[PDB]
């Protein structure tokens, strides 16, 4: 059979072979290769060249040179339409068992569905569901059951099949209509796009009513609105303003973190000499921690805000 | 146990995975 | 025990696993009681518990999987009593 | 018939040859061909020449290239699919007599199975279960059946063949729905695995809960969540602060039992006079026992947590 020789196949080619193809095989396939290879005890030559003779004779026809598919349509995609539509069409290409369908399910919806059961059987799914999945899970749960939870996990020896079984059909019974779960639209990031569509009357009535809400979103959007690569777009003068404003340290880590057209803009928005000493100090210099460029690029953004609101800057 | 074998050894994993896979298609 | 029947229903805690059951072909209706310790400890037992975490007051219904391990307790209770 | 021309083979190949078969025959086949053996009065030449051509002739066509199959495929799974899949697969390819049976179940089961026997029929049944099952049973006894079982075991006699039937029949009928009797699917480690997923604040409260409790698997998963292999991912500063708080000799025995990765980092870390003079030191020295390298990674470890709590280690 096809299974017998692919399995005659695997044990000549060497192990470090075989493993490689078992890579690009499914769980089942490798299951029953497996299943076949320690089953055999004995290989003729006659049945060894055959096998040689029918795997070349396939491998003639391909010969198909192998691409990897994935990889290379994302690419395309991106090039093509940008990375959100890549990546929405990626997810469009992509879109069980009930505890694998759990696995594909928001972290609140599984944790309320769950909540309602026995905290054994609790654990027990957990265990069974995803490691990030099952810590969000968690981290939603109430101090009570959380504790009684990792306990239990931690004293976790094993389940019957039958009753296993028995979990997954309840589980799959308790299912709902979770075809195309969530959906990706926008949210904070639209809003802030509005808002820098709003007039500058409105987006004052914006800062007032942002800050009067929660107050910790009102700040992640004042530091969402506006970014640092968008200075190639203002005026020269405010660039030259910032600069007055801005220590020659951070200013030459936020360059080296940003693009070359952005740093060429600061260096000719600079006078000669010193746009010459930060290239040298940039070049003498040695890497920096992004974390660090990010901070830098934070407060040349706040410098950016003050002076903006100053009116002494344009965005 | 000519040079065809390691001429087959020298082949892709891929190939090696897609020629198993139609061999098993074919049991 | 020989009682009324208010008797034994004040003494059942709430909420509890009542199960009807019919002894043709006499002609009525059988209760099976199970305490929810006892499906608890079933519960526990067959999903790997240890049993060392004692059992928590939930006063809550029983879920559909609890309802099926109590179902197996009953299928196996009717074969005995039967017998 | 072919059973006389094996015997034939084995009393003409030598008594090392025919012992090296038998290593690679089953039980069954090997207690036939002595059986045979043993009847075997003459042997003329016709017969053995007959003999040989037979067996060269089969030969010929195996000529098999006999291949360990268990070793080929347990390779070639763990380089595929690394060493759980592999062992995955490899116990559900793996996957009778009572007694042999209870060897294949659980300690606990099979003790609480056999506790309501008399005390002989216990200590009968031990001995002929598996040496490490029994031991295994005997443990979960209480002392007075233990002590019974260990005398009556010191002056056992023998049993009748009726009453070992008899016995086994027994046994086999107090069977239950044991096929694929537990399961491995996580715990202990599945749960720090969790705990490692979950919030700073979320792992503050795990510390409280896992003291609050036993303490002992508390302890267990201190040790457990994080590993040495595991500072190879930490940033250098973190790194180099750990060589300030830990002794020379502790980390150059912890660098010896490592990977050479981690080493080279440990290595860059340090100064490179110190480097050389620990690279010269190991070379200078000879092998070190595997407990006093895990015991110098347990306290290097301990120094990690300690920096790390204090804050100034990230993990």
């Amino acid at each position: 059979s096809g299974t017998d020789k692919s399995v005659i196949l695997l044990m000549t080619i060497g192990e470090d072979r075989a493993a490689e193809v078992f890579k690009h095989l499914s769980t089942r396939e490798v299951q029953a290769l497996s299943t076949a290879m320690a089953n055999v005890r004995q290989i003729s030559n006659k049945q060894l060249t055959d096998v040689l003779s029918e795997f070349e004779q396939e491998a003639e026809q391909f010969a198909a040179l192998n691409i990897n598919a994935n990889e290379y349509l994302r690419s395309v995609l991106v090039k093509a339409l940008g990375e959100e539509r890549a990546s929405s069409l990626l997810e469009d290409i992509l879109e069980t068992s009930g505890i694998e369908t759990l696995n594909f399910m928001e972290p609140q919806s599984a944790a309320d569905l769950i909540r309602d059961e026995h905290p054994q059987i609790i654990a027990t799914i957990l265990v069974h569901l995803k490691r990030s999945q099952a810590a969000d899970i968690l981290a939603l749960f109430d101090e009570r059951l959380r504790h009684d939870v990792m306990l239990r996990i931690a004293t976790f020896g094993g389940v019957q099949p039958a009753a296993l079984a028995e979990l997954t059909e309840v589980l799959n019974g308790l299912l709902d209509g979770q075809n195309l779960k969530r959906s990706k639209m926008g949210g904070v990031r639209t809003a802030a796009e509005i808002i820098n569509l709003m007039k500058t009357q409105q987006e004052e009535a914006v800062i007032t009513a942002v800050r009067e809400f929660d107050g910790e979103l009102a700040q992640k959007i004042i530091d969402e609105m506006f970014l640092f690569e968008n200075l190639v777009d203002v005026d020269d003068r405010s660039i030259q303003r910032l600069l007055q404003e801005v220590d020659s340290e951070s200013l030459l880590i936020a360059l080296k973190g940003a693009e070359p057209p952005l740093r060429e803009k600061f260096l000719r928005n600079m006078s000669q000499r010193a746009a010459d000493i930060l290239r040298d100090d940039l070049a003498n210099r040695g890497p920096v921690r992004l974390s660090q460029v990010e901070n830098e690029q934070k407060a040349i953004l706040l410098i950016v805000r003050r002076l903006a609101e100053t009116g002494e800057m344009v965005i | 146990m000519s040079q065809r074998i390691r001429e087959m050894s020298d082949n892709d994993p891929r190939v090696v995975a897609l020629v198993i896979r139609q061999w098993m298609s074919n049991d | 025990r020989i009682q009324p029947y208010h008797e034994f229903a004040r003494n059942l805690p709430v909420p509890t696993n009542l199960n009807l059951i019919h002894l043709k072909p006499l002609r009525g209706t059988g209760l099976v009681v199970f305490s929810p310790s006892l499906v608890f400890i079933a519960v526990d037992n067959l999903f790997g518990g240890d049993g060392r975490f004692p059992t928590k007051v939930e006063g809550r219904e029983f879920t559909h999987t609890e309802q099926r391990v109590i179902n197996r307790m009953l299928k196996l209770a009717l074969e005995g009593y039967s017998d």
